[PDB]
RNA sequence: UUACU
């Protein structure tokens, strides 16, 4: 009843203090009570703080409500809605009763939101404040029923769960639910309790499998008892119910795997928790202190002013640290020595952002244009470029407040982290480089996420699948609070230690000089030789303010309490990681120090996620995890507190008993927030393949997501809307009506744009260019259908090929003819995508925006840019891409450094919009392209594609099935890959996963800037390769345009020449690597799957080429595979192409 | 006093820096064209790349400076930990 | 130099470094200010920096690279004709001489060839800028101290009005001196503060205030005492603490010196809460200042707010440093207490007793204890456990969020409207961030007192005192800026006001 | 090298430690020459060191083409060595010998043989105390004094560009003043 | 209106 007839407003919900200075502490309620939309009101005058309150809580329940990724609130509910009727092919099921009752007004529908106006303006007054939350709500429990997550009537027992957390606060009782919620998976692992699992080897290959007893040891069942009490009152009974059946259901480990996904869903709805900062800067940035204090170092040395320069650590946490840490200093000081810093200055002043600054007076006296480009880091140091050399800069920066950005997560409260301008920015920046290079010394400071495969989790494979472990993963709890100033001087202490063995001439704006250097145990001042690191460091190490200030619009400027940790200034992770890393390995000296044993085993930290692997008896390990926490307790930190035997995640990723669990429910597929990188484009439909394929193993049914991605890929993505102006809105629409309908809209005074939307039609969502989805099965012209292209199919120059799947390819090799029918791509569509595609907008409002602005104004701020550097001889990078070129063939942009010096600036003109007078001129350009382009079509095909037209026929023997299947066949190794489906059958037909292949670019990309998906594209890669395969000897030449170094180049030459047993440049393809994580990355594997009858071997590189052919349609039809071995038929064409 | 060796090599370094002798650049020629890239060198190419170090200004100008500087602290050798197995590590003397 | 002494010969006037009168130095001071006007118009001619700095460096610190399409090396052109103009057989050189006050002054197009030179860096002492180093002694008037000693003829030690000037320590009259002793065309360096070397309990110390020896007494041996409140206001005593000056200690020796010139980063951090107090944009501005208990900052934050106040035109009040401990252990046992602001401030200074010193002072009896000189028998790891025990009882007033906690007093104390619009809170210890609120502005303050002398001194000092000074200085790190109490007297008087 | 007399600092009479102040030029000034006999010495050692790797890659029968990439590199920096040492010959070495002539470099460093060579350790001795040498390892860094890098012949040899390797740019070899030196010692 | 790895 608090859904059917909300309360009123009660406005000591949300209270403030005596003063109207900040809400009250300790207050309840954070985020938006469910209270019926009627109640605010204002009453009062423009004035008198409590104006700006109701008119911000309005900004809550009209804005902050509404994030709908691709289309509007409505069309994006309907996507489910329309492909659970398709799917299941009924209507009894009981979702729609929820859209039916939770709002239902028998005119037209409870709110929408506005674009243009930007709001959720409503058309029931009655109806429920929080309503647009329970769109999303309802859209991701159906997304969780197409899945195969949730059954019908699991998502009864999910929806009512979700109506209970709605009766006093939606988001509020959610985040108490949170925790409990998915605890209870290490009882019902334990109840299970003999369990037969497979196992995996040092270079994870399954080799074996073993039945290990799961019976979690006797000190976590004593955390058991604890915990089924607040299982118990915290929840809904009948949520509570589901959970305790599946305590005593579970029969296997397969078993629990089944409900504990489907019981995360029921805890989560993929809604980012969005209210007004102001409610969360209490909750999420306020500096706790858990307990203890943390004592200071022995300050050892201090210059003229009494600061810390150098300093030691006596019998405390940090002498702990010490101890492991300060045996790097003697060596680090050769690696941050050797690095010259300026150089890397430009290179980490790179990603374009903000400075706090609005510039201000000095914003006219520097340009009207470069007005407009000031947002940029790259930019605003470059109108500052004269003052980096001088040490006042850094001064009147500190005077300079530091402004809260705030971004939010999938689970996580509203979460705030700090926007530091370019100077306390600087000041950070030799401690983000002295902490880097202790990642290359100890493997433990450990993985960055650029394998997206299953080399993030080929550690955590590997050790649960072992004997006599008991594994622990531990979360502080806040570790952006708890770091007080002084845990943080634990990293300061590591941080100055390495900066006086090292020699770092002037870094910046300083230089080695004769400091006045008191020494503790001298009178009297002593005059060191100091370099500029020092220097940096010690002023940085001094001077630290912590404080975030935000300006509100009901309070004036609220500021965080300082002594946090100001998450943003650039060592935001290194400082959690060299600090949990001094803290755990120091232990384990520090406890054989005294007499005890270690027992720990590797350890795994990104901070500030620490995970750590123990073996020995069931009492000795114990003896070691306690230690592990204490000094964690006594540092200061709050772990939470997380082990058991066979369970262990990291970076959000579960592992069990050697298999992969899921965590579906994070990969929210229709909510964003980001109000950045927008697309309704080409790259809206991007966004939603880069998010299939984040699906595709934490789903137990792929092919229903392929369903309701088709569905959202149909309904919502479907219309772009333009602006024309009047004279072409009338060609315009008799152009494009031939062939797609697209809609007109109503005629404009005294803006002289009609807008008009063009309809894209379904065949357009199945483009090489355009949405590289993959399809349904058409028909042929008799017809006998095409194979059912499956989660697994690699997009680019593949899904061009469907265009020859449909005319027969088969037939075609009949005829002998490279001919096309016209008849069936027009009767479905096909020809009127294709010329959308060739229509190609989006660099034309990319063209535009290039147009648009003075490339005299760029260069005078650009070489000022360089004035900061290197300092000569960027120029020797500019000359060898313009040598490179002009003797050869075009390398491309982004890549090659001084263009991609310019390539940073040019993005704040990319940012600072469309605006109309721009857009007038759009429709002057693109309706040229129009006219040109629909006085004919016909389907343009290429010399450079022969080369598909090759079809693979089934015979009458089986595969061998790898052996390690039978070791997956039990049990669930992944969600997807259960006995006898589809991505269980791939990964014993196709079989395996190297090492060989994602170490060299596991090795590549810390070069270039990981930490996650990094999925093949690449464009150093694969530009290289086109010039290592079949050119090189220029290859010299390009080395010195990316600038890389001696190293870097070694790097690079390792993956080309691994990389030239497979495959082809001449046949384009891109899969991502999370897309197929346990699957083969090589087209050799699949070669043992077909035979060539080898009169087709024809060319130098055609054995390389089949491959990729033998590849492809084994992933691309895995649902219609027997287990048969196919065999190659090719045109003579195809024969023919590859001849030269 | 025993840090008088700190101003007297300072001195001498003062003088090196102002000599301009020694101008460090950033192109790297520690290999000839096209054997970076060959594959049977992958072996060598590693041993030459872990030794050699960025040029810094700052410690070659030292390393003139202490040839003639009067050594008061008897000095010791990097702790160059190498293990002379392949044929490839002939670079550790090449460097002596 | 940096800074040419021709155009701007006033700066080095005010170090005590007059210009040498109108010969081959004379000649190249007047080349190296040729070249900062052609210098200076390089860099305004694309906006500051001027164009490639390294083949800049390479000409006037190095007789190198002459240069003669073309614009990009126009400015390097006209360049060559000027340096080869005159006939030198070396480099001009640099000379920053390290001081916060003409490092500051340094232009932009001079710090740009910093980078590339190796320059040549002249140490002071404390300021002065003491003449040695043929640059600074062959270009500009090596002086003549003038103690009590050399008196008083200019032909007696044969001086010259051309090659040295003179420097007053005498204790007479300044126009006396050049008037009957014939120092007539003999021009007198100007220091406006002075410097003062104590007796100390550990040696001699030297600290400077910047007052002139006119504006404060104490000639020559009077004590500590005498006059206590001009030197707490605008003393910095230059020496490792421990220093080891206490209220029994007098003066060995008086000479002017130069007024020292305050903290450019340190500054610009108190210069945020005198930003915050004038807009009426930010309300309850709040400014926090941690010191060790023996700072001796009560008696001088009290009339920093009699600094403000009367310049902002609006009522301070600060919350003196201990009106936690003062209050708590009024009201441990009772229900609903009062958080007003005119309840807190009746009820400290002195009479009530803190409540840490009623937790220190029963701890230090459990490891029995009550003599001053029995501590210094205690030794250091046996002292540091005994820290360790004294935490608990801090971290219980800390963690939550209690009716009796920190966190809520200096919450209900800084919103409740009978409070001042910006109250100044202080700290004793570091992680009391977490606690006082909310601002952007925590400073440190480094007073001259050696605090723990002053423990020792406090005359009902005891054991209570001085335990817990040392318990806060293991909880006091200097980990935020020192801001020296001359320089929060200084940044009011700078700051524009209505 | 050689061995020069400090002739120009015995003329200024500056304070030395031993009877003949001699310190060790490390190589010879080089005009006039065709051939660099300082260059043609590292030609003989790599002559010397091919035949080394050529013994060590064929008793472990390794690759033909990894010897042969080997030896391509010992004769880069063949290659390299050429192009230096006209500088080295010619401007490192009226350094070394302007160097040795100053006022605090009193000590001598090197007395060509490494045979027989040990630096003279004097002492403060008394006959009421112990005795207080010079010369002495008592790890006291001076932030990097001590420990001396190796690796600081690869820059030297690859990386850096002299002023006469140069020549073609305009450069005008830079003669330090004798005022510098002279006030600091 | 918007941070770093
Ligand atoms: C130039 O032009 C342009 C474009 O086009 C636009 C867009 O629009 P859209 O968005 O497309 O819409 P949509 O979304 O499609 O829609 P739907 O969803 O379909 O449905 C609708 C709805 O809506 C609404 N409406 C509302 N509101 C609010 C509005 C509307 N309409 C309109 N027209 N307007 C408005 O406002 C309803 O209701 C319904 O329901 O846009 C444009 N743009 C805009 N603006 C701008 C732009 N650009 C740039 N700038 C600017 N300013
Ligand atoms: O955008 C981001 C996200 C995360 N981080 C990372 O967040 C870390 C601090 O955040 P924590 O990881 O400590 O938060 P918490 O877990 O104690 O919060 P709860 O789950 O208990 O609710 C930092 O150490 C950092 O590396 C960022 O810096 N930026
Ligand atoms: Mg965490
Ligand atoms: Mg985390």
């Amino acid at each position: 009843n608090e859904i059917i007839n909300p309360k009123e407003y009660d406005p000591s919900d949300y209270p403030l203090a005596e003063d109207e200075s900040f809400f009250k502490q300790g207050h309840k309620y954070d985020y938006l009570v469910t209270f019926r939309a009627g109640s605010l009101t204002n009453t009062y005058e423009p004035k008198t703080k409590m104006y700006k309150l109701h008119a911000a809580l309005d900004k809550l329940m009209h804005v902050k409500q509404r994030k709908s990724r691709f289309a509007d609130l409505w069309r994006e509910l309907c996507a489910v809605i329309a492909s659970l009727d398709v799917w299941y092919q009924t209507t009894n099921y009981p979702l729609r009763t929820y859209v039916k009752l939770l709002f239902h007004k028998g005119d037209e529908f409870p709110f929408y939101e506005s674009p243009s106006q930007d709001r959720i303006i409503f058309n029931d007054k009655s109806v429920a404040s929080i309503l647009p939350t329970f769109v999303y709500t309802c859209c991701q429990v159906g997304t969780a029923i197409m899945s195969g997550i949730l059954t019908h009537v699991e998502s009864i027992v999910a929806m009512n769960h979700f109506l209970h957390c709605a009766k006093d606060s939606y988001i509020d009782e959610k985040l108490k639910i949170k925790g409990i919620g998915r605890s209870w998976y290490q009882e019902a692992l334990h109840n299970v309790c003999q369990a037969t699992v497979p196992v995996w080897s040092q270079f994870n290959e399954v080799i074996g499998h073993r039945t290990k007893s799961t019976s979690e040891p006797h000190f976590v069942s004593s955390t058991f008892i604890s915990l089924r009490a607040k299982r118990a009152e915290l929840l809904y009974p009948e949520f509570n119910a589901y959970i305790n059946r599946a305590i005593q259901l579970s029969k296997t480990q397969n078993d629990v795997a089944n409900y504990y996904a489907a019981c995360r869903a029921m805890t989560n709805d993929g809604t980012f928790l969005a209210t007004l900062t102001e409610l969360s800067l209490d909750a999420a940035v306020f500096p706790r202190i858990e307990q203890h204090l943390v004592t200071r170092p022995a300050v050892l040395m201090s210059n003229t002013r009494h600061e810390s320069l150098k300093q030691k650590y006596t019998n405390g946490v940090g002498s702990i640290a010490q101890s492991y840490l300060s045996s790097f200093t003697d060596e680090i000081a050769k690696r941050v020595n050797g690095r010259h810093h300026d150089e890397a200055w430009l290179n980490f002043l790179t990603t374009s952002s903000p400075g706090r600054k609005l510039t201000e007076i000095e914003k006219l006296e520097v340009g009207g244009d470069v007005a407009a480009w000031s947002n940029s880091r790259i930019v605003m140091q470059a109108v500052f470029a004269r003052e980096y050399r001088t040490p006042e800069r850094i001064f009147k920066s500190l005077k300079a407040p530091i402004k809260l950005v705030e971004r939010q997560q999938s689970d996580r409260r509203q979460r705030a982290i700090s926007g530091l301008d370019n100077d306390r920015l600087f000041l950070s920046f030799m401690p983000y480089t002295i902490g880097k290079q202790i990642y290359e010394l100890n493997d433990n400071a450990a993985q960055g996420k650029q394998a997206g495969n299953a080399f993030d989790i080929g550690e955590m494979l590997y050790w649960t699948s072992q004997r006599n472990v008991l594994l622990s993963s531990i979360d502080v709890a806040g570790m952006d609070a708890s770091v007080t100033t002084n845990t943080k001087d634990i990293y300061n202490t590591f941080v100055l230690d390495v900066a006086s063995k090292c020699t770092v001439p002037r870094f910046g704006p300083y230089y080695a000089k004769n400091m006045e250097v008191f020494e503790a145990g001298n009178r009297q001042s002593q005059v060191r030789y100091v370099n500029a690191a020092w220097q940096a460091c010690a002023l940085e190490a001094a001077n630290s303010q912590t404080s975030t200030s935000y300006e509100s619009e009901i309070f004036g400027q609220v500021k965080n309490a300082e002594g946090t940790y100001p998450s943003g200034r650039a060592d935001t992770s290194t400082h959690h990681t060299v600090l949990l890393q001094g803290l755990v390995r120091g232990n384990e000296l520090k406890r054989a120090s005294d007499g005890k044993n270690s027992c720990l085993a590797t350890i795994k930290i990104l901070g500030d996620d620490i995970m750590e692997i123990f073996q020995g008896s069931e009492s000795d390990t114990y003896d070691h995890a306690v230690s592990n926490a204490s000094i964690l307790n006594e540092s200061g930190f709050a772990t939470t507190a997380e082990l058991s035997q066979n369970s262990i995640v990291l970076l959000q990723q579960l592992v069990v008993n050697g298999t992969f669990w899921g965590f579906a429910d994070r990969i929210s597929l229709w909510t964003r927030e980001d109000t950045k990188d927008i697309g309704r484009l080409n790259l809206a439909m991007m966004e939603l393949n880069a998010l299939i394929d984040d699906l595709v193993f934490r789903v137990r049914r792929p092919e229903g997501l392929k369903m309701l991605g088709f569905f959202c890929g149909a309904i919502c993505l479907r219309r772009f809307t333009l602006s024309v102006d009047n004279k072409l809105y009338d060609s315009t629409y008799n152009n494009l009506s031939k062939y797609m309908t697209l809609t007109k809209y109503d005629k404009n005074p005294d803006s002289d744009s009609t807008l008009m939307s063009l309809i894209l039609p379904l065949a357009w969502l199945f483009m090489p260019r355009g949405g590289e989805y993959p399809a349904y099965p058409f028909e042929r012209r008799d017809g006998t259908f095409t194979e059912d292209e499956s989660m697994f199919t690699a997009r680019g120059a593949y899904k061009r090929r469907l265009l020859y799947d449909v005319s027969n390819i088969g037939e075609m090799i009949q005829q002998n003819s490279m001919a096309l029918d016209d008849d069936l791509l027009h009767e479905y569509g096909f020809t009127g995508a294709l010329l959308l595609i060739d229509l190609n907008i989006l660099d034309l409002i990319d063209e535009v925006k290039k147009e648009d602005i003075s490339p005299v104004k760029v260069s005078e701020l650009a070489t000022s840019l360089e004035q900061l550097g290197k300092l000569g001889e960027r120029e020797k990078s500019r000359r060898a891409a313009s040598d490179l070129k002009i003797r050869g063939h075009a390398l491309s942009n982004d890549i090659v450094y001084g263009y991609g010096l310019q390539e940073k600036i040019q993005k704040s003109a990319m940012a600072t919009k469309e605006t109309t007078v721009q857009s007038k001129r759009v429709s002057s350009r693109l309706h040229d392209v129009i006219v040109a382009k629909t006085r004919d079509y016909k389907i343009s095909t290429i010399p450079a594609d022969a080369l598909h037209l090759h079809e693979f026929e089934v015979e009458d023997v089986t595969v061998d099935l790898l052996p390690h299947a039978k070791h997956t066949s039990y049990s669930s190794l992944a969600y997807n890959m259960s006995f006898g489906s589809d991505g269980w059958f791939a990964f014993a037909l196709l079989g395996g996963l190297d090492r060989s292949a994602n170490l060299l670019r596991l090795d590549v990309a810390s070069i270039r800037g990981n930490y996650h998906k990094f999925s093949y594209d690449d464009p150093v890669f694969k530009q290289g390769y086109k010039i290592y395969k079949s050119d090189a000897t220029l290859l010299n030449d390009f080395f010195t345009a990316i600038s890389a170094g001696p190293k870097e180049q070694g790097i690079l030459l390792r993956a080309f020449a691994y990389y030239s047993l497979y495959g082809n440049v001449e046949y384009h393809y891109v899969l991502s690597p999370r897309q197929l994580f346990f699957l083969s990355d090589n087209p050799v594997s699949a070669e043992r799957l077909v035979r060539i009858p080898p009169k087709y071997y024809v060319s130098t590189q055609c054995r390389a080429l089949y491959n990729i052919f033998s590849y492809l349609h084994i992933l691309r039809s895995i649902a219609n595979n027997r287990g048969k071995r196919l065999k190659m038929v090719l045109h003579p064409g195809l024969i023919a192409y590859v001849r030269g | 006093y025993p840090r008088l060796e700190g101003i007297i090599v300072q001195i001498n370094t003062g003088y090196v820096a102002s000599a301009n002798v020694i101008r460090p650049v950033s192109e790297k020629r520690y290999f000839p064209e096209n054997l970076e890239q060959n594959q049977s060198a992958a072996r060598l190419v590693s041993a030459v790349k872990a030794r050699a170090s960025e040029a810094d200004i700052s410690s070659i100008h030292l390393a003139i400076a202490r040839e003639v500087s009067p050594m008061f602290n008897v000095h010791e050798l990097k702790k160059i930990a190498e293990s002379f197995e392949d044929p490839s590590s002939i670079v550790v003397v090449l460097e002596f | 130099f940096a800074i040419d002494p021709l155009k701007h010969s006033k700066l080095y006037e005010e170090y005590g470094l007059y210009l040498r009168p109108h010969a081959p130095t004379i000649r190249s001071i007047k080349y190296a200010s040729l070249i900062h006007s052609m210098l200076a118009e390089h860099a305004a001619r694309h906006n500051g920096t001027l164009i490639n700095p390294r083949m800049y460096a390479d000409m006037i610190t190095l007789g190198n690279t002459k240069v003669t399409a073309i614009v990009t090396y126009k400015a390097l052109t006209e360049m060559s004709t000027l340096i080869e103009s005159f006939r030198l057989p070396s480099g001009l050189t640099l000379i920053i001489f390290d001081d916060e006050k003409y490092q500051s002054l340094i232009p932009n197009y001079i710090n740009q060839l910093i980078a590339y030179t190796q320059p040549h860096i002249i140490p002071t002492w404390q300021g002065i800028a003491d003449f040695s180093d043929t640059y600074l002694r062959s270009y500009f008037k090596r002086p003549f101290e003038l103690t009590a000693s050399n008196l008083a003829a200019p032909q007696k030690h044969n001086l010259s009005p051309m090659t040295r000037s003179i420097f007053n320590n005498t204790g007479r009259e300044d126009a006396v001196i050049r008037k009957l002793y014939g120092y007539g065309e003999y021009v007198f360096i100007k220091y406006e503060g002075c410097l003062i070397t104590w007796t100390g309990i550990y040696g001699e110390v030297t600290m400077m205030v910047n007052l002139s020896k006119r504006d404060l007494g104490l000639d020559v041996g009077d004590d500590y005492l005498k006059e206590y409140k001009k030197l707490l206001f605008y003393g910095v005593i230059t020496d490792a603490i421990p220093s080891g000056i206490s209220t029994r200690s007098t003066i060995m020796k008086i000479s002017p010196h130069k007024m020292m010139n305050p903290s450019g980063g340190a500054l610009a951090v108190l210069s945020k809460f005198l930003e915050a107090v004038v807009s009426t944009n930010v309300i309850n501005a709040t400014l926090v200042v941690y010191a060790e208990k023996g700072a001796g900052k009560t008696s001088f934050l009290s009339t920093y707010a009699e600094q403000l106040s009367l310049a902002s035109g609006q009522v301070v009040g600060h919350l003196s440093s201990d009106a936690y401990g003062r209050w708590l252990a009024k009201t441990k046992d009772i229900e609903e207490p009062s958080f007003a602001y005119d309840y807190v401030l009746s009820l400290d200074t002195d009479d009530n007793e803190s409540y840490y010193e009623q937790k220190a002072s029963e701890l230090l009896m459990s490891h029995g204890i009550s003599e001053v000189a029995q501590y210094e028998l205690l030794s250091v790891r046996k002292k540091i456990k005994m820290m360790d025990e004294m935490n608990e009882v801090l971290i219980a007033q800390l963690e939550n969020a209690d009716t009796h906690s920190e966190r809520n007093f200096y919450y209900m104390v800084s919103t409740g409207k009978t409070t001042p619009r910006i109250l100044i809170v202080e700290g004793h210890f570091n992680a009391q961030d977490a606690t006082i609120a909310r601002t952007d502005t925590t400073v440190l303050l480094r007073t001259i007192n050696d605090t723990t002398q002053a423990m020792r001194d406090r005359q009902r000092g005891g054991v209570v005192q001085l335990f817990l000074r040392d318990t806060y200085y293991r909880l006091l790190p200097a980990l935020h800026t020192t801001v020296y109490p001359f320089e929060m007297l200084e940044s009011i008087k700078r700051w524009k006001w209505v | 090298g050689f061995l020069r007399t400090d002739d120009l600092a015995i003329a200024a009479n500056f304070p030395r430690a031993s009877r003949n102040p001699q310190t060790y030029i490390p190589y010879t000034n080089q005009r006039g020459t065709v051939t660099n006999e300082f260059a043609s010495r590292f030609r003989t050692i790599v002559a010397t060191l091919a035949n080394v790797v050529n013994e060590r890659a064929v008793q472990d029968d390794m690759q033909k083409a990894t010897r042969s990439c080997t030896k391509q590199w010992l004769r880069h920096l063949e290659t390299q060595f050429d192009n230096i040492a006209v500088a080295h010959t010619d401007h490192l070495s009226v350094v070394y010998a302007t160097m040795s002539n100053f006022m605090l470099n009193f000590t001598n460093n090197f007395s060509g043989n490494h045979a027989t060579f040990k630096p003279d350790q004097y002492v403060i001795t008394s006959p009421e105390g112990s005795y207080k040498p010079i010369i002495e390892r008592q790890g006291e860094t001076v932030d990097g004094l001590t420990i001396i890098d190796t690796s600081i012949v690869w820059p030297i040899l690859c990386q850096c560009t002299y002023p006469l390797v140069r020549q073609s740019i305009m450069e005008e070899i830079v003669y330090p003043d004798p005022s510098t030196t002279l006030s600091q010692s």
